[PDB]
RNA sequence: AGAGUGUAGCUUAAAAGCACCCAACUUACACUUAGGAGAUUCAAUUGACGCUCUGA
């Protein structure tokens, strides 16, 4: 019984920056936000203000704009760093800072006698071996650079069969933690791909049942 | 010893005479009822999204498992168990800026 | 999915204002910390 | 009767395991049942330490709802003491002066008792996630004291 | 290309009973209260629009 010893290595990479707000959300928060002002009492600044002027009048008639002058101030002098990474760019799709909103996963595109497709980049196994270490090997020789997988766990994700002598397709995945790419002019095609590019990319079925178990968000 | 730290200070009790009135209207009691309504429905819907997401994860798990038991009677002794790699185990939380 | 533990509430009875300040830490990141005196800017060494 | 065949119809304390232990000081945990094809963890520790506070209780309010939906045994989630923090402030043009701040920090902590292979990664992939924006996982050990 | 099928997540139910979420109490879970969204895929026991398996 001959069985060809294949295998599989998705990437995971976590999001940097949070999904766009829409509207309703907005309104619930500003509704909450008046709840808890309705809600909150004797606050420092509400004091410092009352009574302050309180205190100004009465010596008047016989501290707090100014600190929120300079506080309005210091906020428009500081520059936060700018959101807009997904849409100044538009070209380099195989970029670790290309998308920061979602969940991105690494393919690479290998182009062999008999089949002409874009697989995932598989991983062959040893009987000698384990195969959660021939899986971290072939991740690493695959990406040479110096990155951390750690993964989630030795359990598979998805399988597969294809024969022509029969063969099977494992699938690991492994979360990334920091992107020290090396050289990232090299002839593979390794591109960071989120969700909606995945599914456009991919065509038979063999890929189509990936997009089942990642994280769509 | 656990130090409990829910009991409020002594300054919560002092001062309480500031703004005890709430006025509002039926308009803003009706648009509030309706904004309440629509989250609630978002939630759902979100919810329901996250049982499916995660019924699906779990079948395509359990194909997995067992198209592996069924090809190799031998790798699920070692794919089954976790060796021990995530007792300090980290993940903080995302940004907004990026640096 | 970062928003499902975004719209929050205090649950307490007796509780004083918590104003949206933000503060970076020492790479450069803003976040949005509900905490009194409605300053804007922490620097936090 | 006992010789009636409507014996031990009234028995109950036998589809109950509740024996009303001492659970406040037992320092009895679960150990991770190991045999290869069939895992299971113990006890973990789940930390979500952030600023603020509502942020804080909000996650755990929601991580202990879905692991309620989830089926899944829970022993007991408390919250520790908060720690004060004060942050120095230099002047600009004296760089001999030094001011002081105040900001908040909680931290929570919750606990599942079965925590299979599977079960436990799809668990800790849905909570990374939806990870909400401020707060920080980092799970630990069960032998944390306070 | 063939087969198994056919009421929302479930029914040896015929438009119901179990489920889900939000608002109030709770460190937290939970009861309770106050609310919300849900289905017989089509033309008269028949044939075809959806899912799965067996293939290439």
């Amino acid at each position: 019984s001959p069985w060809r010893l294949l295998g599989a290595l998705c990437l995971q990479r976590p999001p940097v920056v949070s999904k766009p707000l829409t509207p309703l959300q907005e309104e619930m928060a500003s509704l909450l936000q008046q709840i808890e002002i309705e809600r909150s009492l004797y606050s420092d600044h509400e004091l410092r203000a009352l009574d302050e002027n309180q205190r100004l009048a009465k010596k008047k008639a016989d501290l707090a704009q100014d600190l929120e002058d300079m506080w309005e101030q210091k906020f428009l002098q500081f520059k936060l760093g700018a959101r807009i990474t997904e849409a100044d760019e538009k070209n380099d799709r195989t970029s670790l800072n290309r998308k920061l909103d979602r969940n991105l996963v690494l393919l690479v595109r290998e182009k062999f006698g008999d089949q002409d497709v874009w697989i995932l980049p598989q991983a062959e196994w040893q009987p000698g071996e384990t195969l959660r270490g021939t899986a971290e090997r072939t991740l690493a020789t695959l990406s040479e650079n110096n990155m951390e997988a750690k993964f989630l766990g030795n359990a598979p994700c998805g399988h597969y069969t294809f024969k022509f002598l029969g063969a099977k397709v494992f699938f690991f995945k492994a979360l990334l933690l920091t992107g020290d790419f090396s050289q990232a002019g090299n002839k593979g095609h390794h591109v960071w791909v989120t969700k909606d590019e995945l599914g456009d990319y991919l065509k038979p079925k063999y890929l189509a049942q990936v997009r089942r178990f990642v994280s769509d968000l | 010893i656990p130090i409990e730290d829910f009991i409020t200070p002594l300054k919560f009790l002092d001062k309480a005479r500031e703004r005890p009135q709430v006025e509002l209207t039926f308009e803003e009691t009706e648009r509030r009822a309706l904004l309440l309504k629509k989250w609630s429905l978002y939630k759902q819907q979100e919810r329901k999204m996250e049982r499916d997401t995660i019924r699906a994860m779990l079948e395509a798990q359990q194909e997995a498992l067992e198209e592996l038991q069924l090809e190799s009677p031998k790798l699920h002794a070692e794919a089954i168990k976790r060796d021990p790699n995530l007792f300090p185990f980290e993940k903080e939380g995302p940004h907004y800026t990026p640096p | 999915d970062s928003s499902r533990a975004s719209l929050t509430r205090v649950h307490r009875q007796a509780y004083a204002r918590l104003y949206p300040v933000l503060l970076v830490k020492q790479d450069g990141s803003t976040i949005h910390i509900r905490y009194r005196e409605p300053r804007r800017m922490l620097a936090m060494p | 009767y006992k010789t009636k065949p409507t014996h031990g119809i009234g028995k109950y304390k036998h589809l109950i395991k509740a024996e009303e232990p001492k659970k406040k000081k037992g320092k009895v945990e679960v150990r991770a049942i190991n045999l290869g094809t069939d895992y299971e963890y113990g006890v973990l520790n789940i930390h979500l330490t952030a600023y603020d506070m509502t942020l804080a209780e909000s996650y755990a309010q929601y991580v202990h709802n879905l692991c309620n939906s989830l089926s899944i045994k829970v022993e007991e989630s408390y919250a520790m003491p908060t720690k004060t923090i004060e942050v120095l402030q230099l002047q600009d043009q004296g760089s001999k002066m030094l001011l002081d701040s105040v900001l908040t920090t909680h931290e929570r902590v919750v606990q599942i008792s079965g925590l299979s292979a599977t079960f436990a990664e799809i668990f800790l992939e849905i909570i990374q996630s939806s990870l909400p924006e401020g707060v920080r996982l980092s799970v630990k050990e069960h032998t944390e004291e306070d």
